[PDB]
């Protein structure tokens, strides 16, 4: 019974989670652009300002479908 | 003013460019229609 | 006399504020004011200081 | 079991500690410091250890060494030598 | 492992803040709370930590609590602020180590694989830090101890972060070199003489404290083997270090020569000049 | 005790204690603690019970407050000034003005009406002849009162200095000792 | 408004599994059906409980929700002997810590191992209890101190002493049911 | 991400942004000075500018 | 129903935590809500402050989160006193301390709350121990503005609030708004604490190891005597000009120093040792 | 006190800075200098700082808030 009890839980994390990665779209700053590169122990953007940035963490969604 | 080159069905989600300095996905000002929002003429976004 | 060196020191705190620009008055008129023309961005106008 | 003054022992000492000859002392005290555990000094010219460093083992009764014998007693001329400088230079110490 | 501890002055901060806080009774003479930290190497760091419910009953010192479910939430609310924070250990006043440390670490064990215990103590006297660091541990010794079980210490240092001395420092320091040689070198004197001279005569008691109330006189190897290390130089008779004449008389004298020359070189320079800036300067009758 | 306003509190009582003579203890442990205490409230109260203790002997307390005059702290020299003022009750020493004037210029607005409260105060009573100076402060006071770009706070003193100078219709007059020595306690509590 | 702290046992006597299929699984629905009465009586009523099997360690907090009860109440282990005066000690401390004292106070205790035979001390430890006015109930389940009767007498002691009252449960001989050894519970506290 | 102008100083460097401005900046812990030779992609932080992970 | 010049006390740990958090994420523009405590219209202390979690909305009103905060304050009463939340702080990373049209909203809602709400602006511009750049600021209705804005009643406190003076970004939005004076709250045994922190901790003062020195020391005082010789022609120049209507080198308290203190080594090396 | 105004002075230089040209020195204590980012500020130069050396144009780093030159 304690399965439905971590599967409930999922309705969580998953909600907070949500709110905060819907944001960065939306807020202006968001200069969605084109990853310059990918690394691993990691992503490498060129902004639309013209700027490359290193990201440590490659990114929240997972890093397989990352295309250079 | 920004130029809009691109809208996404559920949320719009639309892909709007300032003049040239970055794309942003904005979503539609709350008071506005979504009918005339369309596709790849100038509209006006406020900055925050 | 050590005294004044220390409040010489403490002086050298104006460095605390930040430098001003630098514009090549385009034209300045009467009223005290001016239009300027920083490097870095177009022109504009401003009010004069009384120095 | 000694360090310093008599840690520098005559090489009659090791033959009676090895129970070899004074020249036989003086043939073996050779292999007999090989070993390769304990590093340090000896004086060959009468085999004097006065050696350096040792690996030892426990230390015999309450610790004889432990007592005023070796340490303790030398706190006493720390403290000493502490009162001392501080009385001597208390205007600067502030 | 856990060879190395660096506490960040906020966590003491905190320990002192809430033990003034809960200074209202002071029964607890303990703050048994939860310490966070990284593993940024096999040196843990330690950073914000914070109070949880607690007793230290001297019944046995068998009377401690550590609410799980206030355990849990106060994990959650920091790492929803903090994700790189986690739990690396616990923490306690009270200098003398209750004999519940032991039971109270094993908990900590589940928590966190090798949980630490930290003791911080809310007076400082002098010398050290006023933090002491201890892991549980359970072996078998080679000496033949019984469950060869005890706390074990680990080095502490304090660490770092900006903007943080202007609180207290600015009303008081003296960073410079006029106290070196003047101040430190009585510090340190008085350091040792006390604190090597406390330990020294503590073990000269303890050889026969040994059989009243310490373990043994001829025990815990790491005693007496450090003992001897100590004693790598004779402390005795000729001691082969001050007497060794030719090698280390002549050092030290032509050490104290060369620092000797030039102090009469700066001595005399410090002459002129300052005769200078005297008459030459001061001998302005001005009619 | 550690409190800074404890401190500033038994300051008060060495003052009120030792008012009106010229106790060696008590201006060594003054001035000490005026020298180290971090606090500048403290340090300015002591200044303060300073120029109280000594105002039977006012030809003495420029001597002292002089080199208080210049120094890094403003409050040091803020408190400098009053117990200068203080001090020299009404009679004009003719160095307490001298120092003041200079003293009168300072950046710092507090040290303003620390000097212009301090001048008010010493000059009470006087006359051109008997002080050349107090035509200058008269006019300066009113230029203060006057100018609309120096700081109000620095102005709020120049009035009261005014009101000083010419209190009671020059008849009043501040006086800490008797005619026949006894010392005035309501003018001590007063200052 | 109720909390409960119950002292259950997680023996090698309790590795037996006599009682029912399970001795170990009588004390688990013994603590799941008074704890829907309890729930059934006020859905904020807490519940935590600790074994007394070598150690007295508070096995979680006083929740009040009845699913965190039963699932704790699971993964039982047992392999410690029992230590009553440590688990009522912990218990009574765990009452007084709790933020809502306002809580009726109670305790269960499922004990299946033999119990120190020193009556005095048990005395002494629990008509402090009572001058504090606590209210506790014992309940043994396997192979205790055979049907201790003395502690009856400490009952009166405990809770009673012509007031309340709370009834100890001995292990019946055999084979026990669950639903004989639980009506007594609700029948008498 | 910017590139290791020069070593100015076993402790400090000068480094430019590939944004365009030049900034001087230092190890973090261990950067590894010996392979930090003029000329080394490194990422900066836009809060103290301080050397971070280095990647050819 | 007047204002006046009123004080804020800051514990040593609200103001670390305030600045830990704001460093930690400067380029978020974190914020968050204290825990303080009346005592006074003139005076009003705090002493706890914890983070609000981080949000995209930024420093919006809505960014407060009401369980948060309850399930918080029933802890800390549950462990401690805590106190009600006086205000918010947040970090301006841009230049120094302002606020802006948002934050202005959020301290008239708080102020709808309670009476003070006083904000608290932070910013990574920081010194070693030199910077302090934490204000607090507190908003003006205006209704009132026809009566005085600041009723103040004491020249010496308001003399020092003005000392401050203001920003020039301050000026450039100090309208609706009057700064509010602080001071770290008192700190006796924090601060000894902490003073013994640093002889051991913050600086090297392990006195037991305290005491290169033998080995370098010939080559730093071969520079200085080399530098030293050099520079000795200035003042030969200058005493061989006339009156005619760099000779201060100093370079001597060095040498005095290390030598003197490398000398007194002598005292470790041959008594306190052996 | 006096020793402590000295370090903070030498300190006030040590916080990383930012890179740019010098344009040219109006007098003594102060300067015009041009930034990386192409801008051209009026700033201060400390006393430390020895003339000769700051005539010719070469590179100067200047504060990242202040812009002094160091």
């Amino acid at each position: 019974v304690l399965r439905v009890t971590h599967e409930l839980q999922a309705m969580k994390d998953k909600i907070k989670e949500n709110s905060e990665k819907i944001k960065v779209n939306k807020t202006l700053p968001y200069l969605v652009s084109n990853v310059i590169e990918l690394l691993d122990v990691c992503a490498v953007i060129k902004t639309s300002t013209r700027q490359t940035y290193f990201l440590p963490v490659i990114g929240l969604v997972d890093a397989e479908k990352l295309k250079p | 003013c920004t130029k809009i080159i691109n809208a996404d069905s559920e949320d719009p989600k639309y892909i709007i460019n300032v003049k040239q300095f970055a794309k942003f996905v904005v979503d539609l000002s709350d008071q506005v229609a979504p009918t005339d929002i369309e596709e790849g003429m100038r509209v006006g976004v406020d900055r925050n | 006399l050590n005294a004044k060196v220390r409040l010489l020191r403490e002086e050298l705190q104006l460095l605390q504020e930040q430098g001003s620009y630098v514009g090549e008055v385009v034209r300045a008129m009467d009223k005290k004011k001016v239009l300027v023309k920083v490097h870095p961005e177009g022109k504009f106008v401003v009010d004069v200081d009384k120095n | 079991t000694r360090p310093a003054n008599h840690r520098q022992l005559t090489f009659e000492e090791i033959a009676k500690s090895a129970k070899i000859t004074v020249n036989e002392v003086e043939l073996l005290v050779m292999k007999a410091l090989s070993v390769g555990l304990v590093k340090g000094s000896i004086d060959e010219v009468d085999k004097r250890v006065h050696m350096t460093w040792v690996q030892p083992r426990v230390l015999d009764l309450q610790q004889i060494k432990g007592m005023k014998d070796r340490l303790e007693f030398w706190c006493t001329d720390v403290k000493s030598m502490e009162m001392l400088v501080e009385h001597q230079a208390h205007d600067i110490l502030t | 492992a856990v060879q190395k501890v660096v506490v960040h002055p906020l966590v003491l901060l905190s320990v002192v803040d809430h033990f003034n806080r809960i200074g209202k009774v002071g029964n607890q003479k303990r703050v048994v709370g939860v310490l966070l930290g990284s593993w940024q190497k096999k040196v843990l760091d330690v950073s914000n930590s914070f109070a949880v419910p607690f007793d230290e009953d001297d019944k046995d010192d068998s009377v401690w609590f550590l609410d799980h479910d206030y355990l849990e939430n106060m994990y959650g609310m920091f790492k929803k602020v903090n994700a790189r924070e986690r739990i690396v250990g616990w923490y306690h006043t009270g200098p003398k180590l209750h004999k519940n440390d032991i039971a109270i670490n094993e908990l900590m064990k589940r928590y966190c694989p090798n949980s630490v215990l930290v003791i911080i103590d809310v007076k400082p006297k002098d010398l050290g830090l006023p933090t002491e660091a201890y892991i549980s541990v359970e072996e078998v010794h080679d000496d033949g101890t019984p469950t060869s079980k005890t706390f074990e210490h680990v080095t502490s240092e304090i660490g770092a972060e900006e903007a943080e001395e202007v609180g207290v420092e600015h009303l008081l320091r003296d960073i410079k070199d006029t106290t070196v040689g003047t101040l430190s070198q009585r510090i340190t004197n008085q350091v040792h003489g006390l604190k090597g001279l406390n330990s020294k005569l503590l073990d000269i008691r303890s050889y026969l404290e040994k059989v009243a109330t310490g373990k043994l006189p001829i025990n815990h190897q790491i005693i007496y083997q450090l003992q001897d290390v100590f004693n790598l130089l004779p402390d005795v008779s000729l001691q082969e270090f001050v007497k060794a004449f030719y090698l280390k008389t002549n050092d030290q004298m032509v050490v104290v020569y060369l620092a000797s020359l030039i102090r009469s070189v700066v001595a005399l320079h410090n002459l002129i000049n300052n005769k200078i800036a005297n008459r030459d300067a001061e001998k302005k009758e001005g009619q | 005790d550690k409190d800074p306003i404890l401190r500033r509190s038994g300051m008060y009582t060495v003052a009120m204690a030792y008012c009106g003579s010229g106790n060696n203890k008590a201006i060594r442990r003054l001035l000490h603690v005026a020298v180290s205490d971090v606090n500048d409230d403290v340090r300015r109260a002591a200044v303060e019970s300073l120029g109280f203790i000594l105002f039977r002997t006012p030809e003495q307390c420029p001597s002292v407050v002089s080199l208080l005059s210049e120094s890094y702290n403003p409050h040091v020299r803020y408190g400098a000034a009053m117990a200068l003022g203080i001090c020299c009750a009404g009679t004009g020493n003719k160095e307490a003005i001298n120092l003041l004037e200079p003293m009168t210029n300072d950046p710092v607005n507090y040290v303003r009406q620390g000097a212009l409260i301090a001048s008010a105060l010493i000059m009470i009573q006087q006359t051109e002849i008997t002080c050349p100076k107090v035509n200058q402060f008269r006019q300066l006071y009113s230029k203060v009162i006057n100018d609309k770009h120096d700081d109000v706070m620095a102005k709020f003193g120049a009035i009261l200095a005014q009101g000083i100078l010419d209190a009671g219709g020059h008849n009043v007059t501040i006086s800490l000792q008797s005619r026949t020595g006894h010392t005035h306690m309501p003018s001590v509590v007063g200052v | 408004l109720e909390s409960t702290m119950v002292c259950v046992d997680n023996s090698e006597y309790m590795r037996n599994g006599d009682f029912l299929p399970t001795r170990l699984q009588a004390q688990q629905d013994a603590v799941n059906i008074v704890c829907h009465s309890k729930t059934r009586s006020n859905p904020e009523n807490n519940v935590g409980l600790i074994t007394l099997a070598n150690d007295c360690e508070v096995l979680t907090t006083l929740t009040p929700d009845t699913g965190r009860i039963l699932s704790k109440l699971h993964t039982v282990q047992p392999k410690g002997k029992i230590t009553f005066c440590t688990g009522i000690r912990v218990a009574h401390l765990a009452l007084k810590h709790r933020q809502g004292k306002n809580h009726k106070m109670r305790i269960i205790a499922f004990v299946g191992s033999p119990v120190e035979d020193n009556e005095k001390d048990l005395v002494k430890l629990a008509k402090r209890l009572k001058k504090e006015k606590v209210n506790v109930d014992i309940i043994n389940f396997g192979e205790e101190e055979v049907n201790t009767e003395k502690l009856t007498a400490f009952v009166n002691t405990l809770n009673g002493k012509d007031g309340t009252g709370s009834h100890l449960v001995t292990v019946p001989p055999g084979p026990s049911l669950a639903d004989a050894l639980i009506s007594s519970p609700i029948l008498a506290g | 991400v910017g590139e290791v102008l020069k070593q100015l100083t076993e402790e400090k460097f000068i480094v430019k942004a590939t944004n365009g401005p030049r900034y001087v900046v230092g190890c973090r812990r261990q950067l590894d000075k010996s392979k930090l030779k003029p000329g080394t992609r490194v990422a900066l932080d836009m809060t103290t500018l301080t050397i971070m992970r280095y990647l050819p | 129903a007047v204002d006046t010049a009123e004080q804020v006390y800051i514990s040593s740990l609200a103001l670390l935590k305030m600045l830990k958090h704001g460093r930690a994420g400067v380029p978020m523009e974190v914020m968050g809500l204290m825990l303080g405590e009346f005592v006074d219209d003139y005076t009003v202390r705090v002493i706890d402050v914890f983070a609000m979690p981080q949000s995209g909305t930024g420093v919006s009103v809505e960014a407060v989160d009401p369980v948060f905060q309850a399930k918080m304050l029933d802890m800390l009463k549950q462990t401690g006193r805590p106190e009600m939340v006086v205000g918010w702080y947040h970090s301006h990373p841009g230049f120094g301390c302002w606020l802006s049209g948002v934050d202005i909203n959020t301290q008239q809602s708080f102020e709808a709350l309670s009476e003070r709400a006083v904000a608290v602006v932070v910013d990574p511009i920081q010194s070693v121990k030199g910077k302090v750049v934490i204000d607090a600021f507190r908003l003006i209705n205006a209704n009132m503005m026809v009566l005085g804005h600041e009723p103040r009643q004491t020249t010496s406190n308001l003399g020092h609030l003005n000392k401050p003076s203001i920003q020039a970004l301050i000026h450039g939005l100090n309208r609706h708004y009057y700064s509010i004076t602080i001071n770290y709250r008192k700190n006796e045994l924090e601060q000894k604490m902490l003073l013994n922190l640093h002889k051991k901790s913050w600086m090297e003062g392990l006195t037991l190891q305290d005491y290169v020195v033998k080995e370098m020391l010939e080559l730093a005082k071969n520079y200085n005597k080399a530098v030293e010789e050099e520079d000795k022609m200035t003042p030969e120049q200058l005493a061989i000009k006339n009156v005619g209507k760099r000779h201060l080198e100093e370079h001597v308290d060095v040498l005095m120093t290390s030598n003197i203190v490398q000398c007194l080594a002598a005292m470790l090396d041959t008594v306190v040792f052996k | 006190e006096f020793l402590h105004a000295q370090e903070e002075v030498k300190r006030i230089q040590s916080i990383p800075l930012v890179i740019g040209q010098f344009l040219e020195a109006v007098d003594q204590n102060t300067a015009i200098v041009g930034s990386t980012t192409g801008s051209n500020y009026y700033v201060r130069i400390l006393s430390t700082i020895d003339r000769e050396l700051l005539k010719p144009n070469a590179s100067v780093a200047l504060h990242k808030h202040s812009n002094a030159l160091v």
